[PDB]
């Protein structure tokens, strides 16, 4: 009815990077979850560090 | 001599740091519990080399 | 002070820790409840994964 | 009140 949009969204926040660190804290980061293409970047530590 | 760790890290970056993660640092050093130390958390990215 | 105000506050009632919180460990009998998780060059992928392996692996979060 | 619907048998970046 009212198009009161409940989403202000500003460019000052980082949501990527938000959700990013939540997901990180509220459970286990290593295990991988196809749905979503939940799969962490990460190096090789014997690549970055020889 | 103000550096830690056998690295360039200065004893107050490494203290704030420290405080700022695990609330660590006035009562000695110690490794955190791990459920404390997530992915992004900072000791396990520390990495010192020489 | 009543020593209360010092701490925490999470929501208007003071967060104070259990009070049967003093300390004992000696060699045997007694241990705590967060643990110890923990040829060559052939196949690769397996292993890459295992090392992402170590970061928190169980609980208690 | 609800006990008939019980089975019968915060987090901002930092916190530590």
């Amino acid at each position: 009815a009212s198009q009161l949009n409940a989403v202000v969204d500003l460019q000052d926040r980082n949501t990527e990077l938000s959700y990013q660190l939540l997901l990180d804290s509220i459970g286990d980061r290593t295990r991988y979850f196809s749905m979503w293409n939940q799969a962490v970047d990460s190096y090789d530590p014997d690549v970055r560090i020889i | 001599g103000y550096n830690v760790a056998q690295c360039n890290m200065t004893k107050d970056w490494f203290l704030v740091q420290m405080l700022a993660n695990y609330n660590i640092g006035y009562q000695g050093f110690y490794i955190p519990e791990s459920y404390k130390d997530r992915m992004y958390s900072f000791f396990r990215n520390f990495q010192p080399m020489s | 002070i009543n020593f209360a105000s010092l701490a925490p506050r999470h929501g208007s009632r003071p967060f104070m820790g259990n009070w049967q919180d003093i300390g004992t460990s000696n060699m045997s009998g007694g241990a705590f409840s967060w643990g110890s998780l923990w040829k060559a060059w052939n196949s690769s992928t397996g292993q890459m994964l295992r090392d992402k392996l170590k970061e928190q692996n169980f609980q208690q979060k």
